[PDB]
């Protein structure tokens, strides 16, 4: 009844967690503010009536 | 925000679940040599009783 209680070990269990989207990680250079993006609108061919 | 909060401390916080001891279990049994010979019509069956 006079001894100090002895700890035995401390574990610190740990696992890291992934992303499930890490193949989308594209890397730009952090310059500018805005970024726009655009396609070409279609243009169907025409018959030609050369009169 | 202010330019002085980078002096402020931020310790990581932990979980700390603590476990005590287990229990020691015990069982006893008693083999008699006196009255047990009044049963056990052979000698090998008493040894089988022991094992």
């Amino acid at each position: 009844k006079y001894l100090f209680p002895k700890i035995n070990e401390t574990l610190l269990i740990d696992i890291a967690l992934g992303n499930r989207f890490n193949w989308l990680a594209k890397e730009q250079d952090f310059i500018g503010q805005y970024s726009e993006e655009y396609v070409i609108m279609d243009t169907v061919p025409i018959n030609m009536d050369l009169s | 925000k202010n330019e002085e909060l980078m002096l402020k401390r931020n310790y990581p916080r932990m979980a700390t679940k603590l476990y005590g001891n287990g229990i020691v279990k015990k069982q006893k049994f008693t083999l008699n040599n006196n009255d047990t010979r009044f049963n056990f019509q052979t000698l090998a069956d008493a040894t089988n009783y022991a094992l």
